[PDB]
């Protein structure tokens, strides 16, 4: 009985108060920590760098003047969402930029971290490797192995609707003609 | 991965939504993915990261959803936010009377609920009034009862479990009461005899066995249910009894992880759990399924208590979805077709106040629209009853608007001179006490065949669910005569609410002053 | 981090101030920050770093504030400095009498408190004196009582829990007493029968069930409550009975961390804890809410004992704030509108002396000002009663100043020749025994309709809380006649303290020597 008290007691008793705004900085830094550093070095090497804003992502100097049309975004689960409500947007151009809205709940919950990591993966596939065309036959080979496999819901997990309708096996030409879908997967 | 409540599921999963899903032969717990779990018909669970059992009943959040649990807990209570507990009431099927020449009548019982309504089960029997014997007018004389005599009471009862979890050892004590406070008898708590199980929606003893005889037939009391004359008089005037039962159930059956054995632990006892459930959940009463009062409890948040604010917010619509079976074929709430709009919402005064507030900060007047935006707090009591029927003081279905009654009869499968064989929706035939048959002369006369208040029970039910009305039953065992192939044959139905149960002031037995609704009127040639 | 009391919360936090606050779905404990916590409406807790339970009752400092606790403990007792314990007293609803023609009267009971007042619960019943039957003048004759006869007593009672914690197994033994020391009977402690729960502010058995019959109705004693003639005489002159009850409650319900189960531990019993609470807390009695004596205990320091000096200093103002609900809309202590100045402060002789000292080192004379500077020590007894009402020896509300009584009636919702339908503040109609109605001739005559001492109960209450005075009740079932549309109709009210309970010396039944307050006077045409 005395044993159990210790774990619950520790989880509940915050000895000292970090502060009102420190928590935000510590949360974001911990989040970016989990991604392999080498990705960050590749990102810096190709130019623009991630900056964490605090307010409504819809209104920031870097993004207000560019890409006004793309107000419609789709989260990782495929559901639509408007940019103002969304808590993270990224943009591909001469200045690759990634903007993240500060919040205190990235360590505690997980659904928000998934969207952030999804955007880092999108920057990695579309902006870094694309300069070297790194996704290629090995990736195509695994990809192709997923479509044709015993009742593997894996497709449902990684393929969009457009892919579930290519009747035959994947071809090296298709990636060339269509390169947004594969980069998404 | 942290897990403070120590219930198997990690924190983030419990707070955000999770689901268990069997991957070929092994079951593992996974975070809810919107697209891959939804097409598979899996339910999105939520729970409290700081409660070993969010509902507060004796089964852990993990056990409920994984199935490691007493296989008797009803399916709908497998969901972590629906409290699983027993609800036992007593149903008396028929009685018999004599003097310390035996009046043996069949009774019908219904679980009741009346009005500031509180958490204690009671039922209510109604004794059949129709005259099984022709010559048995006035009970006071059919039994040679004198001013200084005493009658003997001998009834048959069974226990019904309409809750969601099984009871094991004990069986509840329950006291019969006539009138307001005249306690005729308290049914003993038989000892070491309920070694069987009462699973939800079951009877004890089962439908296959003789029902438990109330009088012992031994020497415990010569006539335990004695009853002076005056009681018998009140009973004759009212024809109804009450059965109040308390909540002293047995112990609890728990699941053992070491070997998967389900053993009844003698330490845990339902009389310690029920108060918790009763003080931290919202209560919903529904009479939709078969016109019986089904009570469910859903775990709702209580602002005043830290530990209690942890439970996931419950919107009324979601409560109905997971507790009873309402669904959305086209996004419109309905229970096997009947849209949510055919039901009334009644609330206790506290809850009423709270909901008026909720309707004010949303600027809405029709609850049926903003339904998915109403927050449930702890301790609300909500009563959802079908809007189409009239109801009495004890919230039992008792009558209805005439128009519904007529449409329910417009399908004449067959008609002859011996009676009708209809096919009516099983729910309506629970508010019709009987039928008045009459014949109409081509010039407006009126001849009522069964022209006695206690001669209405002429409608039986065939083994294929077709109702058949027999004229020869309370006739002279003779077929139906018609004085003119142009004479109309009229049939009236009498709903329960509008019935008479005793002879009038001057002992009138004719069906004159009874409000009768027309159900049939065909030509003599047509019959 | 050190933590000697071994109660989860660290030392510094307990001494300086902390608070529990739910962060979206996870609850955590934090040191009080003045600026960021105050806007959120969170309470600043304090406690003793060397006491596993500052109040000394069986729930840890941590359990109370975190909510991990028997969900039945009343809200006001969740705060670490307010002792949670039961207070059970017996309420008798009505009695009946006969001889071994049965006088069956309804009774009203009030939990009492008298003066050097001690820690033991007792109540006091008052039998209705009004004549339900016209012809039943003089009880001595309505029951054929002879010098050598004996009457039998058969009452109905319910147990009331007005404390702050639940009792579980036992129900207290309690002895009825007439006069100063004549014990008529001791109500047995039924065995293994109170398997239900008495949560605070509840009745056993609930208001929806028959009350527990006092007489067994079995063979234990033919008439357990025998009572010689002389006894019956004292009762006829006084109509008062006392119900003394002891403190033998059951076991205690404890919280299990492993699974969150609340189990009744058979080792811990309230009869071992109450003494601790009673010797280390200050006791405050308040009759503010509904004119009933509500007792609360707050943990205060006791200078003589080292371990006890550890408890946070308690100022009177905060005690009232956290124990009963007083607040500061504009910095003025008030309970739902009524300013703190409308209440009396009475103190036992010890406490009186101590507070006189406290008023001396501060050089103040009116305590209502320096309220936030009065330290509470252990063992003080304070009685706060409404200043507006007159009180009897047992601190029950018994009367009032005439001006208040008149002001309470200045709202005539309707007036006719059949009675008044008023809407009066629910509290006043508990100090008015009845009304004398009279009609006044244009020249000063006086005709009193109900001109008998035992004919005052003419005021009923409608289901919407509107008081209705019926003239035809104790009239001749006839409307009210007026000999002149200019004749004034006067109505007087008689408060309890000024009422008569028995016929006078020469058996006068007239309302002559009764102090009557004029309450109404409208001419014949103003009706």
């Amino acid at each position: 009985q005395e044993e159990h008290l210790k774990e619950i007691m520790k989880h509940i008793v915050k000895i000292e108060v970090k502060g009102e705004e420190a928590v935000k900085k510590e949360a974001a830094e911990k989040l970016l920590e989990k991604v392999p550093s080498d990705v960050l070095e590749m990102y810096k090497a190709i130019g623009g760098k991630i900056y964490i804003v605090d307010g409504d992502i819809t209104k920031h100097i870097s993004l207000e003047a560019l890409s006004e049309d793309k107000k419609k975004i789709k989260d990782i689960y495929g559901k639509d969402a408007l940019l103002h409500e969304h808590y993270v947007y990224a943009k591909e151009g001469y200045e690759p930029v990634l903007v993240i809205q500060s919040s205190e709940d990235y360590v505690e919950n997980t659904e928000k971290a998934l969207n952030v990591y999804y955007e880092i993966g999108k920057i990695l596939s579309r902006d870094i490797l694309s300069k070297i065309n790194q996704p290629y036959q090995k990736f195509l080979d695994v990809l192709n192995t997923i479509k044709n496999a015993s009742d593997s819901d894996g497709q449902d997990l990684l393929f969009t609707n457009q892919l579930k309708e290519h009747p035959t096996d994947f071809s090296v030409e298709f990636l060339e003609q269509n390169s947004n879908e594969v980069q998404e997967v | 991965v942290p897990d403070r409540d120590n219930d198997g599921i990690p924190d983030s999963l419990e707070v955000e939504g999770y689901t268990v899903d069997v991957k070929n032969k092994r079951t593992f717990l996974s975070p809810w993915i919107s697209n891959i779990h939804e097409k598979k018909g899996l339910t999105k669970y939520k729970s409290s990261p700081e409660k070993w059992s969010t509902a507060s009943d004796p089964y852990s959040d993990f056990e409920k959803v994984t199935g490691r649990i007493d296989k008797n807990v009803s399916p709908e209570a497998r969901h972590p936010l629906v409290a699983a507990y027993p609800i036992v009431h007593v149903d008396m099927e028929n009685i018999i009377l004599s003097k310390n020449r035996t009046i043996s009548k069949n009774t019908s019982t219904s679980r009741t609920h009346t009005s500031g309504f509180s958490n204690s089960n009671s039922s209510t029997v109604a004794i059949d009034h129709s005259l099984s014997l022709a010559g048995e007018r006035t009970w006071a004389e059919t039994m040679g009862l004198n001013t200084a005599d005493t009658a003997r009471l001998n009834a048959n009862i069974r226990y019904v479990n309409t809750g969601t979890a099984p009871i094991y050892n004990v069986l509840p004590t329950t006291s019969l009461v006539l009138g307001k406070n005249q306690t005729l008898a308290t049914i003993k708590a038989k000892e070491n005899q309920l070694s069987q199980i009462l699973a939800p929606n079951n009877y004890y003893p089962s439908k296959n066995l003789a029902p438990i005889a109330l009088n012992a037939q031994d020497d415990f009391s010569s006539t335990p249910i004695t009853m002076n004359y005056n009681q018998f008089l009140e009973l004759e005037k009212t024809k109804q009894l009450r059965l109040d039962t308390d909540q002293v159930y047995g112990n609890i059956a728990t699941y053992n992880f070491e070997n998967g054995r389900v053993r009844v632990d003698t330490g845990s006892n339902w009389s310690e759990v029920l108060p918790q459930i009763q003080e931290t959940t919202a209560r919903i009463i529904f009479n939709g399924k078969d016109l019986n009062l089904v009570e469910r409890r859903i775990a709702a948040v209580n602002p005043s208590d830290p530990l209690e604010t942890t439970k996931p917010d419950m919107t009324l619509k979601e409560a109905l979805k997971i507790a009873f079976g309402f669904n959305e074929p086209n996004g419109n709430l309905q229970y096997q077709g009947k849209d949510i709009t055919e039901f009334d919402f009644n609330f206790d005064q506290q809850t009423s106040q709270n909901i008026k507030n909720q309707l004010a900060e949303l600027n809405a007047t029709n609850i049926y629209t903003v339904l998915d935006k109403i927050k449930l707090n702890a301790k609300m009591n909500i009563l959802i009853r079908d809007k189409r029927f009239h109801y009495d003081r004890n919230n039992i279905a008792v009558g209805a608007d005439e128009s519904v009654v007529k449409e329910a009869h417009r399908e004449v499968i067959n008609s002859s001179t011996e009676g009708l064989l209809l096919n009516i929706d099983k729910d309506i035939r629970k508010i019709l006490s009987g039928y008045i048959v009459e014949i109409e002369d081509t010039e407006g006369l009126k001849e009522v065949i069964n022209d006695r208040y206690d001669m209405l029970n002429i409608s039986s039910l065939r083994q294929d669910g077709k109702t058949f009305i027999d004229f020869k039953k309370y006739n002279d065992k003779l077929p139906l005569y018609i004085s003119n192939p142009n004479y109309k044959v009229n049939v009236y139905a009498v709903t329960k609410e509008n019935t008479i149960i005793n002879p009038s002031e001057n002992g009138d037995t004719s069906t004159n002053g009874i409000k009768k609704i027309l159900i049939f009127s065909k030509k003599g040639y047509e019959i």
